[PDB]
């Protein structure tokens, strides 16, 4: 016979537009959205989700995580 | 794929492009891949010279 | 309303069960006492202790659920803090001349922690409290028994570090328990402890540096702030500049050779690596020095010595024409590898000396070979302990050393292993004799007397040369010794300003 | 005798460190009755301002700056209570916080009492102190800027902290043997 | 041979760099691949070596360290991207084989930036984000017992198998399909189970 | 015989003074000096056998003439 006498065991955390400002994901920022005349850029990070610059620009003078995944918010800069 | 996929939708905007970032996003939706394997993608098409980037503004990108 | 109530009904309440009964108790702090008692053994869900655990749990939490300084926070974080002293203090009295201190150290950490998150919750306020209690149960405790637990400490890193590194398969293990051990040991920061404890660091990571690396940093990067004077980092940034030393060297041999050959026509060799260290920041005792090269070393590496000695006195020069010149004193210390027949050996310097010396002779008298040493033979009789085993090739036998005959491919690592010092009224004394010399120097100079940087450049001249013109009176001094033996007389009025 | 109180009695055996005492935290000299431990000014000195009187806890510039120097240890203070009453933060980061608010309130007394003061050289001495002391200040601002606890856990710069308050140390053991 | 050659210089180190980099662009798609895949088993093979092993270990680790600075020009190319692919799928079951020792760190600490997207350093925080999570998990037990406790004190006043759980984020790490339990029941014993 | 594959050696490096402490800035003689702490120093001693920053004596002689310990004149003391 054996005996177990340690383990580990795995598993997965199993569960899209501008979330922050909830409008669609191609389509511009809400919040000069009231103020008609669309500047706002998307803005891409490291976690890898897309949000508005103006969204972005605002709440992380705010905070300084990302709002999304809890992780400290890198601007892409690869590719560029 | 991805680089055939891009050289389509660079040649749908014609002379006026568009931003990196919102390409990668165009390219993305026209998936249904990670951004950063677009982005290398459109790096080795720029070294091949098919893309330039707009000088003057260097936000955009310009096929040629 | 609530704000009133609560106030008014819990916060004396608070004030008085957390006052200490003059026998030195108070009442929370005796539940709380009790907590750890029954939870030794309050795992059975069918037993008094699990109901008794149970309640003294929900007291706390409903106690402490108001906050969001403060008013009765500070009554029951000091509470806290008095029991874990007390517990830190009665462990750390009963067995702090054990061979397993440190392990039990740890664990006696991490219970007290898990119980505090259990009994109050996760908060920063009291972990505060926990390591305030730690440091004070620390500090009330006696000089000797500071010294053995500083070198307790470092011994255990040193082992830990080691083991890792030279085992294979449970090394692993040893490397995760270290990282998680590490956290206890942050709580020397602040104290005095810290400057005892960085001397013996020191010591040991001299050895675990020379004989074997990569390791090292990765731990200084968390016990860091331990270290007052910070050496264990400039030992490593010493090690860096002996590289770039190096390089240096080397782009200029190619110079030398380039200009003599601009000069005439303008008409199977051991790899050695030096490594030159600082003595600032690098214990070194005098006894390891090496005096005559040519004495106990073969010509070509005399040659190559004396080339890089070269180099680097050329190299001193410039601005730095004024000031005072540097030297290099060669020690016994360092690795060298070896080629025999099939295998690969290992060994020290002297123990390369000892076996390079059998090439072309079959026997040596111990007694010849410390003549010819000129080193403290308890020295040659620990580098010749590993020598003798059975993986080493040679056996001294009333002695004379003799080679021992063959009997497959693998490398043989001898080296001496760490010889641990302890901690067993030698300060007394050497205040004494600082103390006679400090009142004759200062005897002799009448009312001219002299300023306190140069009483101090004259005590310490006299001790480097020593007060021996002994051994059993004649260790090196510091400002600091001078400072305190000249606050020592002034209190005794024997200097004015 | 300990002076804050507590019985317990101080003795002095070297000027390697410096003590206060182990119970309460309190330090005084041992050659005037004064409770606080006043470095850089003599006991006479001390005794002349007190009788003269002044700020506690040219002439008008004085108590200015030694109101400014109090009222910043009193920002210290706080940072540290505001930091302890969040509801466990990573080790690294709180050990250095608490190193770092003990070292800055002990150099904001000493430089209080430098200023105090008033073939003498001292004066570089307190004016790199400021500029430590205020180099690490902008530092821990910094590093204050919305959510503190996110703040914190998040933070490198730890180095360069590290070695600001190396220096602070450093200098403080440096007037406090000199003097 | 710069250093002997123009001395010691700032630019001419940028254009030794500068010269690798303009190199290894020069080439085709599959050698890409295949080096980049080469330089993920070096790393791979090093680190098991120096852990496993033990002086020849030691030895190892040191060269290992030297040789991660021309490793490192490979960062802001295309070859970034499918070299971090190769990293992962190693790193994976040097995880799962060894618990997160000071090697994979340190080499992060040295190697960090090349990665593009910053997946080994999420790996890596995944471990200690479960430890955590094992923390509150106890928490959470001792509360429910003493609910339990509560509720039948108020009525009444009216040599076991140590199991380690890991969660990973699918965003992170490269778990197969193949990789699954579906009925976990029926597949392992009770106890577990529970 | 036995044959060496590689060797290091190791050694150390000696002054002729043993101050320990330059005077004027009160900091450990072989750390830079305050000024070029706060933001290539060396050491620099006398006939009179004291040692100090060359930075230090420096400065001090942009201020004075005397040398701080002895009373003395100074002597930039070459090799
Ligand atoms: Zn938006
Ligand atoms: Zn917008
Ligand atoms: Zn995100
Ligand atoms: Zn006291
Ligand atoms: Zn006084
Ligand atoms: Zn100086
Ligand atoms: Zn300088
Ligand atoms: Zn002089």
């Amino acid at each position: 016979r054996f005996e177990v006498k340690k383990w580990n065991a795995v598993a997965l955390w199993a569960w899209d537009n501008c979330a922050i400002c909830r409008n669609h994901i191609m389509d511009l920022c809400i919040e000069c959205q009231a103020n008609q005349a669309e500047e706002c850029t998307v803005a891409w990070g490291v976690c890898n989700h897309a949000f508005h610059f103006h969204c972005i620009s605002r709440w992380l003078k705010t905070r300084q995580v990302c709002p999304l995944d809890n992780r400290e918010w890198e601007f892409q800069k690869y590719g560029h | 794929l991805l680089s055939c996929l891009l050289v389509r939708i660079l040649k749908a905007h014609g002379e006026k492009g568009l931003h990196i970032d919102q390409l990668v996003c165009l390219v993305l939706e026209a998936w249904q891949c990670t951004s950063t394997d677009v982005l290398s993608c459109i790096l080795h098409l720029l070294g091949q010279g098919y893309v330039k980037r707009r000088d003057d503004r260097p936000q955009i990108l310009m096929y040629a | 309303l609530g704000k009133t109530c609560w106030e008014a009904l819990v916060s004396p309440l608070v004030q008085n069960i957390t006052s200490p009964d003059a026998e030195g108790v108070s009442a929370l702090g005796w539940l709380l006492d009790q907590y750890l008692e029954q939870r030794e053994t309050s795992r059975n869900p069918l037993s008094r202790a699990a109901s008794f655990a149970s309640r003294v749990r929900r007291l706390c939490h409903l106690l402490v659920h108001v906050e969001p300084p403060s008013s009765s926070l500070r009554n029951i974080t000091q509470c806290w803090l008095s029991v874990v002293q007390e517990q830190v203090s009665r462990f750390l009295a009963a067995a702090w001349r054990a061979p397993d201190f440190v392990p039990r150290y740890c664990k006696l950490y991490e219970h007290l922690q898990r119980a505090g998150s259990e009994l109050f919750g996760p908060r920063a306020a009291f972990m505060l409290a926990l390591r305030s209690g730690f440091s004070g149960a620390l500090l009330q405790q006696s000089f000797l028994t500071a010294a053995h637990m500083s070198e307790q400490f470092a011994r255990y890193i040193d082992q830990q570090i080691q083991g890792g590194l030279i085992g294979g398969a449970p090394g692993v293990e040893m490397l995760g328990q270290l990282q998680r051990h590490l956290e206890p040991i942050m709580v020397l920061s602040g104290l005095e402890l810290a400057t005892t404890f960085e001397h013996f660091y020191q010591h040991y990571m001299a050895d675990r540096l020379l004989s074997f690396s990569w390791l090292e940093g990765a731990v200084l990067e968390q016990i860091g702030l331990c270290f007052p004077n910070r050496l264990p980092q400039l030992m490593l940034q010493s090690l860096s500049t002996s590289e770039e030393l190096q390089r240096q060297f080397h782009l200029f041999q190619l110079q030398r050779l380039d200009k003599l050959f601009l000069e005439q026509e303008d008409e199977p060799s051991p790899a050695i690596s030096i490594l030159v260290l600082s003595p600032r920041c690098w214990p070194v005792s005098p006894l390891c020095y090496l005096y005559h090269p040519r004495k106990c070393l073969p010509t070509e590496f005399c040659d190559a010595l004396d080339r890089f000695s070269s180099f680097y006195s050329q190299s001193q020069n410039h601005v730095l024409d004024m000031g005072p010149h540097r030297r290099l004193q060669w020690t016994w210390l360092g690795r060298a590898e070896l080629q025999f027949g099939k295998q690969i050996l290992h060994v020290s310097t002297v123990q390369m000396w000892l076996l390079l010396k059998f090439n072309q002779t079959e026997e040596v008298s111990v007694e010849t070979l410390l003549k010819d040493s000129d080193l403290s033979p308890e020295l040659l009789l620990q580098a010749l302990v590993p020598l003798t085993s059975g993986n080493g090739p040679l056996t001294l036998h009333e002695g004379v050393l003799r080679l021992h005959e063959p009997g497959s491919g693998e490398a043989l690592w001898l080296i001496p292993p760490q010889a641990y010092l302890n901690v067993e009224r030698t300060l007394e004394q050497k205040r004494n004799l600082l103390s006679c010399l400090l009142v004759r120097i200062l005897k002799a100079h009448g009312e001219k007397g002299l300023h306190i940087d140069q009483l101090v450049c004259l005590v310490l001249e006299a001790w480097q040369k020593g007060p021996n013109p002994g051994h059993t009176v004649a260790v090196a001094c510091t400002s600091t010794d001078v400072l305190s033996c000249i606050l020592h007389l002034l209190g005794q009025g024997y200097v004015k300003r | 005798w300990c002076t804050n109180g507590c019985d317990r009695i101080l003795c002095r055996q070297g000027l390697g460190c410096g003590t206060t005492c182990s119970k309460c935290g309190w330090a005084s000299c041992f050659n005037c009755s004064f409770p606080e431990a006043h470095y850089p000014a003599s006991c006479g000195h001390m005794s002349q301002w007190v009788d003269d009187g002044g700020y506690y806890d040219r002439f008008q510039d004085y108590n200015e700056r030694c109101t400014f120097h109090h009222q910043a240890r009193e920002f210290a203070v706080n940072l540290r209570n505001r930091v302890s009453a969040i509801h466990v933060p990573p080790p690294r980061s709180f050990t250095f916080l608490n190193d770092a608010c003990q070292g800055l309130e002990q150099a904001r007394k000493v430089l209080a009492y430098a200023c105090v003061y008033s073939m003498d050289v001292v004066e570089q001495q307190t004016e790199n102190l400021e500029l430590h002391t205020n180099a690490l200040q902008i530092l821990l601002e910094e590093t204050l800027l919305r959510d503190l606890a996110s703040s914190l856990r998040l933070l490198d710069c730890l180095s360069t902290g590290m070695e600001l308050l190396r220096r602070i140390q450093e200098r403080l053991l440096a007037i406090l043997q000199h003097s | 041979a710069g250093s002997e050659l123009f001395g010691p210089r700032a630019a001419f180190m940028l254009a030794l760099r500068s010269g690798f980099s303009g190199a290894l662009l020069q080439q085709s798609f599959l050698t890409a691949a295949h080096m980049s895949e080469q330089f993920a088993r070096y790393i791979d093979q090093q680190i098991q070596g120096g852990l496993i092993g033990g002086a020849p270990g030691v030895e190892m680790l040191g060269q290992l360290q030297r040789h991660l600075e021309p490793i490192m020009v490979l960062s802001g190319l295309e070859l970034a991207t499918t070299f971090e692919h190769f990293y992962q799928h190693y790193m994976a079951d040097r995880l799962l084989s060894f618990g997160s020792s000071w090697l994979e760190g340190a080499v992060l600490e040295q190697i960090g930036l090349c990665f593009p997207n910053r997946l080994p350093q999420l790996m890596l925080q995944s471990l200690s984000t479960s430890e955590e999570l094992q923390r509150q998990f106890h928490l959470f037990q001792l509360q429910r017992l003493d609910k339990l406790f509560l509720e039948q004190e108020d009525e009444e006043e009216k040599p076991s198998p140590a199991i380690s759980i890991l969660v990973l984020s699918p965003r992170c790490w490269p778990v197969s399909p193949l990789c699954y339990l579906y009925h976990p029941r029926k597949c392992l014993p009770t106890e577990f189970c529970d």
